[PDB]
Formats: C-alpha cells, structure tokens, sequence
C-alpha cells in the first residue's frame, strides 16, 4: 500500500473553529485531487475531490460570489458549527494563480442534494421522517443560541431549499450554504447581517420578503423566513412518500403557477396578491404520517409570520410521530 | 520580507531542501500577541513539503534557513503571508504574523 507510518486521516486532523486548524487548512486544500464535477451554477462549481484517498467536496466560487465565500468562511471559522444535520466544514483556501480562486472544502455526500434525491427515489414512513426530522433538527440547531466557549450565536439561513440540503448515507439530511446567514447574540441583542449583494432564491421567498414588509432589524423575522421555506421543503418531501400505492411526481414549489427561474413579480402575484399556497393532496389525510406533515406545512405558511411554528416546535412534533 | 530570530540553535548542518517534508511545532500569533493557531496546544507536529507552496511564502523562506533542531522566531510580512485578503475570521487584512517554529525533523 501507499501508507507510511505517521499518515493521518481527515478525522484525525479535524479533532481540535469548525474545521481543521488554520495552517492545516491550506495544506489539506492544496493536496486535494479533483475527480468529478457534480455541480455548476451562478455560485460557481462543486467538485468531488480526494485527499489521501478520502472523498471531499470542493466548492470553487465565482468572482461575483466572493462575499458568500467570505461569510461562510468567517462563520465556520469563528463559530463552532459541528452537527449531524449541518454540512461539515473542512477547510477554506484561496489561490493567487490559475486570476484568483476561492475554495470551500466540506464533507462529500454521495447521495447529492435533497433536490436530486427526491427526483430519483420514493420514500416510506421511516425514510420520510428521517429526512424531515433531520432538516428540522439542523434548522433548530442553527436558530437556537448556545452559550459558553463551545457555544454558538443564533443563526438564520435565509436561503433554505431542497437544493441546499444534502442527503447523507444514513438517510438523514444536512443543511449547507451559509453564505447568506445572519447571526444574533441575546447577551447584547446585536444582529449581524453582513455585506452580501447576493439575493435569496425567489421561489422560496416568504410573503413578507416579496411585499417588502419584513422587519429587517429583527432577527426573529429571518428565522420565520426559514420556517416558510422549510414548509415548502416539507411539501416537496411528502409528495414522494408512498401511501396506499400512490405517489406524486417530484415538483418544485408552485410548479403549476410560475415558470422556471421565476421573477419577483411572479412570486409577488402568487404569494402576496393571491395568497396562494401549495396544494395538499387529499390522499395524505388517509395516512397518519402525511397528516402530521400536512398540518406542519400549513403552520409554516401563515401570512402573519408570528403565527408560524418554530424550528424547535417542528422537531418535537416529528419526534412524536 | 521574513525575519528569522533564532531562539535555540539546531545542528547547523541539515537545512531543508526542495521536496523534503518539514516536521515542525509552531504557534501562530498576530502582531498584537493574539494567538490564532498552535500545533503545540494539540501536541501534534505539523508537516509540509518544501517547494510545494503548501504554506505561506514567509514560512517557506523562513524554515528553509533553519537547521534541524533549531527553534526560531519568524516575523512574516503580509505580502509574505496572507496579504490584503487574509483569512476571514482568523487573519485580518494586512496582518503581520509572528511564528514560534521549531524544525523537529525532515522526511
Ligand atoms: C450547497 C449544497 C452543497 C454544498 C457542498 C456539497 C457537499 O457535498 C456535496 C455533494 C454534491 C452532489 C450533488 C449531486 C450528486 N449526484 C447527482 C446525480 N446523481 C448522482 C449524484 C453528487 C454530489 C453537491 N454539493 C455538495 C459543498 C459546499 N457548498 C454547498 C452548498
Ligand atoms: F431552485
């Protein structure tokens, strides 16, 4: 074998910020061998890489999205964010050759995003609850503030969607992409919004965002945007659960009323002017699991943001199902 | 560029060459004394290959002037370190760096 005495795995180097030690981040980054391109978009590219035979995910940002790479790198390096349902951060690096390249290295999840997973596979009661409860547990971990040295401030994602949720090998999910995140500390009540010209996904935008009525100086408003988007993700997942031999094809939220890559006015007319919500199929109430999920979606879609459930309330309900 | 202040001498004969792996113990500090990284705190030596650009330029040119067993003080200038961008959340822009590095062995 190619193993020599003193070789360390990634798990050994990570045991120590959320990822590797600072100087170790640069060494591991520039020893990664890119293998296959698994994503490409306005954000940049996502590559499956390899460090010492171990799979890793490498997000190579575009020059227009440098502020998202800054926020996610700053967040992961300053806040201890290690959780089963949050994407595991490994390292962040920048190179001045090939002009500049910005790299974010995370765990690699071969199943891909929840968006891709739901299009190929159907679910049962066990796999649906595992997916849905994991997202709630990761979102609740982000929203709740933990005190102490190993603690974390309250965090809101602000771009939660099935494409930003990865399916792990054990069937659970993890939340990714913290470039639009905001922070809040209860000790000083300060809100950290950041500096990023990136806008959220319009299809998942909450009503208070589309009519510009959201209270931008209140951290609770950003958490309730996540709950709205989470409810739409619940609607995507529950469609793929089989009950009585019936299942729905995968469809994005509002597939039947807006086109692909919708505009602000497309969403504002559907969500705000017409007050439309995704339709709940009637066959779901013949199944106790989808009945509980249907009840949770409607409680994420209240026009009044304060009426929506909390991420912690959703996890407790899913734990009892 | 990079200032090398010797703390304890090495053998004075074995200096790192291109391709060799440098096994070091280090403690990184800002010029205000704030420590941001230390291999000593975790009792795990740090390894890197000279000439592969796996560390900052000040580390390469600084460790290349040390002998095995030497403990040196490396004061790295921003242009030899992380420059104007730095590292978000660890290294501020235009940060002058102070490294307590001991070259343990070469492989
Ligand atoms: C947001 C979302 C993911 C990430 C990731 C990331 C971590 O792990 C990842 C795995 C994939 C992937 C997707 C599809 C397939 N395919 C699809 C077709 N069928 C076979 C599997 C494989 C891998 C993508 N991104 C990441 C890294 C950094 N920032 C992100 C921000
Ligand atoms: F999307």
């Amino acid at each position: 074998m190619t193993t020599n005495v003193g070789d360390s795995t990634l798990a050994d180097l990570l045991d120590h910020g959320s990822g590797l030690p600072f100087l170790v981040q640069r060494t591991v980054a520039r020893q990664i061998t890119l293998l296959e391109c698994v994503g490409k978009g306005r954000y940049g590219e996502v590559w499956r890489g390899s460090w010492q035979g171990e799979n890793v995910a490498v997000k190579i940002f575009s020059s227009r999205d440098e502020k998202s790479w800054f926020r996610e790198t700053e967040l992961y390096n300053t806040v201890m964010l290690r959780h089963e349902n949050i994407l595991g951060f490994i390292a962040s690096d920048m190179t001045s050759r090939h002009s500049t390249q910005l790299w974010l290295i995370t765990h690699y999840h071969e199943m891909g995003s929840l968006y891709d997973y739901l299009q190929l596979t159907t679910l049962d009661t066990v796999s649906c609850l595992r997916i849905v409860l994991s997202i709630a547990s990761g979102l609740a971990h982000l929203h709740i503030e933990i005190f102490g040295t190993q603690g974390k401030p309250a965090i809101a994602h602000r771009d939660l969607k099935s494409k930003n949720i990865l399916v792990k090998k054990n069937g659970q999910c993890c939340i990714a992409d913290l470039g639009l995140a905001v922070m809040h500390s209860q000790s000083t009540n300060q809100l950290d919004v950041g500096n990023n010209p990136r806008v959220g996904t319009k299809r998942y935008m909450a009503p208070e965002v589309l009519d510009e009525t959201i209270q931008v100086d209140c951290f609770d408003s950003y958490k309730r945007v996540d709950i709205w988007a989470f409810g739409l993700v619940l609607w995507e997942v529950a469609r793929r659960m089989v009950s009585n031999g019936i299942v729905e094809d995968y469809k994005p939220p509002f597939y039947d009323v807006v086109p692909n890559d919708p505009s602000f006015e497309d969403m504002r007319k559907v969500v705000c002017v017409d007050q439309q919500r995704p339709n709940i199929p009637n066959r779901w109430f013949s199944d106790p699991t989808l009945t509980s999920l249907a009840k949770l979606m409607k409680e994420c879609w209240y026009q009044n943001p304060s009426a929506r459930l909390t991420a912690l309330r959703i996890k407790k309900t899913l734990t009892k199902i | 560029g990079v200032q090398v202040e010797t703390i304890s001498p090495g053998d004075g004969r074995t200096f790192p060459k291109r391709g060799q792996t440098c096994v070091v113990h280090y403690t990184g500090m800002l010029e205000d004394g704030k420590k941001f990284d230390s291999s000593r705190d975790r009792n795990k030596p740090f390894k890197f290959m000279l000439g592969k650009q796996e560390v900052i330029r000040g580390w390469e040119e600084g460790v290349a002037q040390m002998s095995v067993g030497q403990r040196a003080k490396l004061t790295i200038s921003p242009d030899y370190a992380y420059g104007a961008t730095g590292h978000p959340g660890i290294i501020p822009p235009h940060a002058t760096l102070v490294f307590d590095v001991e070259l343990l062995k070469l492989e």
